[PDB]
């Protein structure tokens, strides 16, 4: 750990023991060149330094590293989801108006695209339809000769947007689509499977098999990509005109309004350092379900929104409520918290999601529905009397809530499936980081410990009471 | 001052202030230090991976260099200011530290003092910790 | 780099003089003693036998954040590694405990045997009447006919070798490998 | 679809200035081409291009086939001379004549071209802040701006180009416009008064250590382009009345917009005072600040007081014959 | 100011994103084209690429290319005299440099 | 008319150290401005805001201003 000061004493105790150095030359050659040659080492330390913390992937400092760090142990971070939403008037101005159209494409007051999901009714006077801001949009390439893998990647803005991705290849007249694999575990030969994967340049790739574990695409082939786009995350109020487009024969014959419902469920792409934890765990997930924490990955993967998750067995469950019993076997425990959905949604989502759950035989899943406790806190300080008491109560007291509230991320500070508890640490930390008061003292009150499994303790910023003065 | 005894703090002080011209119709005295220890009992899990002798004996290490008799912390900066120890820094400084998954602190000892003529720091070595694996 | 890199890289006349060479011999002494160890552990983490013991620390801690480890159990870090590494592919099995006892119990060599219950529930309840697979073929309990339990119960030989340090390891590090759904039962000694 | 290629490998010649061109993947001989002028231009008027290309066999139009909507890729640069810098750009054919066995290009730039293309409907931004309003419109150039302050009402009629409203943005924020290399910048008048400058340009010094001057033109009328913003600025607002703003001792002059900040920066420009002529320089670019020491090459070798120190680039052109490459400047001081 | 020379690889500011152009440039050095020029290494540019590459391109910042197509990671240590290199023209590479300073798009991206 | 700052020497102060950014954050107010009543106040940088709220002169006028 050298400093300016150590380079310095061990370049003038080096000069010092040189026989011609110290002999010939004194006190005015050498000064400068001290300072010359110690400022360059230092620099060159420091660079060097840099480069090796960034060399593992924990201690990474930029995106791109990150992002070849992931690229070798395969990763794809989840892509963007589609707003959804209703429109309920589609009543016809003229007459003769599309009965039952389906996919119709549409433009909404800022150039952005929407369509419909489902076909609409015969609008008798108004018809009720759903729409999703998915568009369509497909590239081609040719195939000339079998190049053993034949990887494709995708521009950087089709990858931006981009939400699933489909492949199909022709050859002599007959198309058929083929199944994605995860790397590949056990296809060979004559399986059409593909990989996809992710630059370190913000690109997605779909790279083909070798001749024994898949099967090469044939010469003379064309291979074509289906990208479903969509934006992040915009919403649409209510009573904003949509008009059709390409279909436009349709805008003076009919009429949609936007209705009901705003198209509200965006979601955007991962951050980076989410893509950092959720790279690191990937290794010991593999695609295997066995242990306890993965079915909490794969359902934090697999629903969007979801704050915490956990997942108990038989034993965890005869140790806390029933010494003994049969239907206990293999049979596996959920509970989770959903901001903006209910506990018999989020029961009716969660067991479709298990459907297709990898390493499924011999099991059964249950939910059990989750448990709420207030908390509470009584704070005395003082302040420096610079700031008024009313501003800083406040000021406290948002920052409470957002940290420790109910909707908080505090149970899963990064997105991979975990449940973290709130310990009485945590709140003397985090209060001193502020730096609001001088010197301050806390009560718990109507506080309970937790199991760990369906108990939840958020904190009630409103029912505090804080005591402030000087 | 860390490593002489009061008297002669009060010769040093009463010679430097002599040497140079005094003020008119003023008089120097001198208040001799009173000293109150305070002592910390910690609860807490430590987790499988590491051991617990060297946790105990880096989280005494730590604390001495921290609050001590002989630390810096009651003039970080080497301007001429009393900076007292309270509550919470305990609590911070133990947090910032990564060993524990759990604690609950405990003070024994503790006084209030004023900020003009009261001494109250850490004693590490009398202080009791219990460890134990999670 | 080499003992006289910097210095050969002069022209031949000025190989002669003495200060230059001196000041050519310094400015590579410095840069060896300050740079050079820095840049041979970046080139040095290609392989795991090869990297440094502070690289291997921070492997092992990247390593932690998700399983139980402690280092000096096993005789070597990057067997330690390697072998993690590789039975992550084996989650599930067997192989993975008794390789993991083997290498971190100085060479102690155990078999994993399952638990037996008896299939008439309405006399005999589900969990009073357990009995592993070394005495199922002798013994004379449950009267009838057996199923397979969710349940297992390790057996250890005398020889190769204290039950109460053994179960502790045990708690501590391998039973975070053990799948969500079985239930692990005491020691069995023979 | 379109797919990115590697450059070939049978492109061993290095040139001047223009280092090759090409039509999709097809090349056209660097020989043929004996003309080439490149215009950077210090409004939105875009950059130029026009080609001269020899053609006795009837090759370039009767067979490749270049007529309106032809694009070119144009590889311009300048590795080695007085300034290194290298860059791609493409190019929209208007028209191209054919004349004694040669044939004249006149090009346009693509994302310019595009920015001036007569709307077919009209778009309104309602109390948009004007960063929303350049990205919109231009969607395909990066923005470098300093100067957005507020936030207000632009309307785009039928048949108008989108560069009226970018025009109209500029003026409101007192700002200079240019479009050069793949961004579009915004730049604000009083900041850049104060601006270090970055090359130095002498007359008559043999022994400069920076660039020479062959040939420059003193230009004296300052009234020609003041003439015509010597006015004071009114307009009518249906809250505060008739709203004034400029000089008082100046003719009245109306407008539309009541808004005084709009109203303050309509009289801001840039007042041109000199044109040199250097020996090809490609780092010349609108925006760019110059230091000009100028001798006298008669007398006693007396500076010439009347060109300021410090001057800001106007109008760029440069040209490349068969022979030599030259390039033409503008320079110019804020009011 | 003090800028860079257009045959630079440092003009990529990123060590990870150079590794694109690092990658094309040795994957056509391992290639047998048409216009690849043969070059022996003599026995006084063991440790110089830097006269390696006047004597090959007259442009001598190409030093990298000659440490890159021998397959080292430092200059300090001496190639084998005798290693037969095969090197592309400068123009390519100086293009090359640009692609992915500027465009950086992998050669083969499909766009619309 | 130009103000500065003067950092010290070796011995009776510290020397701003080499490879360092100094950073001067200044107070800028004209002298002597008063605005009556009644008149708009408009948001500038954070203009997001202009088209939601009104911002208006009322009560106090400011005429507390002095000159050097």
């Amino acid at each position: 750990t050298p400093t300016k000061d150590s380079i310095r004493a061990e370049f003038e105790e080096l000069v010092e023991k040189d026989s011609f150095w110290s002999k010939f030359v004194g006190s005015q050659f050498v000064s400068m060149l001290t300072l010359f040659i110690t400022q360059i080492v230092y620099r060159c330390f420091q660079y060097a330094d840099a480069a090796l913390a960034e060399g593992f992937i924990s201690t990474a400092t930029r995106r791109s590293s990150i992002l070849a760090a992931a690229e070798t142990n395969s990763y794809v971070g989840t892509k963007p989801t589609p707003s959804s939403g209703m429109i309920e008037i589609t009543a016809t101005s003229e007459d003769a108006p599309a009965v039952i159209p389906k996919n119709m494409p549409l433009i909404s007051d800022d150039q952005y695209p929407y369509m419909t999901m489902d076909v609409c009714r015969l609008v008798d006077g108004t018809g009720t339809v759903e729409v999703a801001q998915l568009e369509i949009q497909e590239v081609t390439y040719t195939v000339t000769a079998a190049k053993e893998f034949l990887e494709v990647v995708l521009s950087k803005a089709l990858t931006a947007v981009c939400y699933k991705l489909e492949v199909f290849v022709t050859t002599d007249g007959k198309t058929t689509q083929w199944s994605s694999s995860t790397m590949f575990r056990l296809a060979g030969s004559k399986s059409q499977v593909y990989v996809e994967f992710y630059k370190p340049s913000e690109q997605l790739g779909v790279r083909f098999g070798d001749g024994l574990i898949g099967q090469i695409p044939p010469e003379g082939s064309t291979i074509t990509l289906k990208v479903w786009c969509t934006n992040g995350d915009i919403t649409l109020v209510a009573g904003q005109n949509l008009t059709p487009v390409d279909s436009a024969a349709n805008l003076a014959n009919l009429i949609s309004v936007k209705t009901t419902t705003p198209i509200t469920a965006g979601t955007d792409a991962e951050t980076t350092e989410i893509t950092r934890n959720r790279a690191q765990y990937y290794l010991a997930y593999d695609d295997q379900v066995v242990w306890g924490g993965d079915y909490t990955y794969f359902l934090v993967r697999n629903i969007p929104g979801l704050s915490w998750v956990k997942a108990w067995g038989e034993g965890q469950q005869e140790k806390l409520d029933g010494a003994y019993n049969v239907q206990n076997i293999n049979k596996i425990f959920i509970s989770g918290w959903h901001p903006n959905k209910s506990q018999s949604e989020l029961e009716e989502m969660i067991l479709a999601a298990f459907k297709k759950v990898p390493n499924e035989l011999n099991k059964k899943f249950s939910y059990k529905e989750v448990r709420k406790l207030p908390f509470k806190i009584t704070i005395t300080g003082r302040i420096s009397a610079s700031l008024t008491i009313e501003n800083v109560t406040d000021e406290l007291k948002s920052a409470l809530e957002t940290k420790f509230g109910r909707d908080s991320t505090f149970f899963d500070p990064n997105r991979v499936g975990k449940y973290i508890l709130i310990k009485k640490k945590d709140v003397w930390a985090f209060i001193e980081t502020l730096g609001y008061f001088r010197d301050f003292y806390l009560e718990f009150v109507e506080w309970n410990e937790s199991n760990g499994f369906y108990d939840f303790v958020y904190l009630d910023t409103e029912n505090s009471t804080f005591n402030i003065s000087y | 001052h860390p490593n002489k005894s009061q008297s002669e703090l009060e010769e040093m002080i009463l010679a430097a202030f002599k040497k140079v011209p005094n003020e008119l119709n003023k008089k120097f005295s001198y208040k001799e230090v009173r000293k109150l220890p305070f002592k910390i009992t910690i609860t807490g899990r430590i987790s499988a991976s590491l051991t617990i002798e060297n946790v105990t004996d880096e989280l005494k290490s730590a604390l001495e260099t921290k609050f001590g008799r002989d630390s810096t912390f009651f003039d970080p900066n080497r301007v001429g200011k009393y900076i007292l120890i309270k509550k919470k820094d305990v609590w911070a400084f133990i947090e910032t530290l990564g060993y524990f998954r759990d604690f609950y602190l405990e003070f024994v000892e503790w006084n209030e003092s004023n900020g003009f003529y009261d001494f109250v720091y850490l004693d590490t070595e009398n202080s009791t910790f219990n460890i134990s694996y999670e | 780099m080499q003992r006289s890199w910097f210095n050969h890289r002069l022209t031949s006349a000025k190989q002669k003089s003495l200060l230059y060479k001196s000041l050519a011999d310094l400015v590579q002494s410095m840069m060896d003693t300050f740079v050079d160890p820095w840049l041979e552990r970046i080139t040095n983490r290609k392989s795991i036998f090869s990297m440094s013991k502070e690289d291997l620390e921070t492997r092992t801690n990247e390593l932690g954040q998700f399983f139980t480890i402690r280092t000096s159990n096993s005789s070597s870090v990057p067997m330690l590694l390697q072998q993690r590494l590789d039975e992550i592919h084996f989650k599930g099995t067997e192989r993975p405990i008794n390789q993991t006892i083997y290498r971190e119990f100085n060479g102690i060599s155990v078999l994993w045997d399952p638990i037996y219950a008896p299939v008439d529930l309405e006399r005999h309840p589900y969990g009073t009447v357990l009995i592993p697979e070394s005495t199922l073929e002798t013994t004379g309990g449950t009267f009838g006919e057996m199923f397979l339990t969710s349940r297992g119960m390790i057996s250890i030989p005398i020889n190769d070798l204290i039950t109460e340090e053994i179960l502790r390891k045990f708690n501590q590090f391998v039973k975070p490998l053990l799948p969500l759904h079985i239930v692990f039962d005491g020691l069995t000694l023979y | 679809t379109k797919t990115t290629t590697a450059p070939e490998t049978d492109s061993k010649r290095t040139q001047l200035f223009l280092q090759s061109v090409s039509i999709g993947q097809n090349e056209i001989p660097r020989e043929m081409i004996v003309g080439c002028t490149y215009v950077e231009p210090g409004e939105l008027s875009g950059p130029q291009l026009m080609l001269m290309i020899r053609d006795s066999t009837a090759y370039v139009v009767n067979k490749l086939g270049v007529k309106f909507g032809t694009i070119l890729t144009v590889s311009l640069g300048d590795p080695e001379g007085h300034g290194g810098i290298l860059f791609s750009e493409e190019f929209f054919v208007l028209k191209a004549p054919r004349k004694d066995d040669t044939v004249l290009i006149y090009a346009f730039s693509n994302p310019v071209r595009l920015l001036k293309v007569p709307s077919t409907s009209a778009q309104y931004f309602v109390d948009k802040p004007p960063s929303a309003v350049v990205s919109s419109l231009a969607p395909g150039l990066k923005v470098n701006a300093d100067s957005f302050r507020k936030t207000s009402t632009y309307h785009l009629n039928v048949g108008e180009k989108p560069t009226k409203v970018l025009q109209e943005i500029a003026r409101d924020t007192g700002s200079m416009c240019w479009a050069s290399r793949g961004m579009i910048n915004f730049k604000s008048m009083e900041k850049m008064a104060n601006a270090a400058p970055s090359l130095t340009y002498e007359s008559a010094n043999p022994n400069t250590s920076g660039f020479t001057i062959s040939q420059f033109n003193i230009l004296n009328a300052d009234y020609e382009y003041q003439r015509r913003h010597n006015y004071r600025m009114a307009s009518y607002d249906m809250t505060k009345g008739v709203v004034y703003s400029g000089n008082q001792e100046d003719p009245i002059k109306f407008t539309s917009n009541p808004d005084p900040t709009a109203l303050a920066n309509y009289n801001k420009f840039i007042l041109p005072r000199l044109d040199m002529l250097v020996e090809g320089n490609a780092a010349l670019t609108p925006g760019t600040t110059l230091k000009i020491v100028v001798h006298n090459t008669a007398g006693d070798g007396e500076l010439d007081e009347s060109i300021p120190d410090k001057m800001i680039v106007m109008s760029v052109t440069h040209f490349e014959d068969r022979f030599r490459f030259v390039s033409r400047a503008q320079l110019g001081v804020v009011n | 100011q003090y800028p860079l020379s257009r045959y630079d690889d440092r003009n990529i500011a990123d060590p990870i994103l150079r590794a694109e152009l690092r990658k094309e440039v040795m994957l056509m050095c391992e290639s047998n084209d048409k216009n690849l020029t043969i070059y022996y290494v003599l026995p006084d540019e063991q440790y110089r690429p830097d006269l390696l590459a006047y004597r090959m391109w007259g442009i001598a910042e190409l030093r990298w290319v000659v440490t890159l197509a021998a397959g080292l990671e430092d200059e300090s240590q001496g190639m084998t005299v005798g290693k037969k290199l095969k090197l592309p023209p400068a123009t390519w590479i100086r293009e090359m440099i640009r692609h992915f300073q500027y465009d950086g798009q992998v050669i083969g991206t499909l766009s619309i």
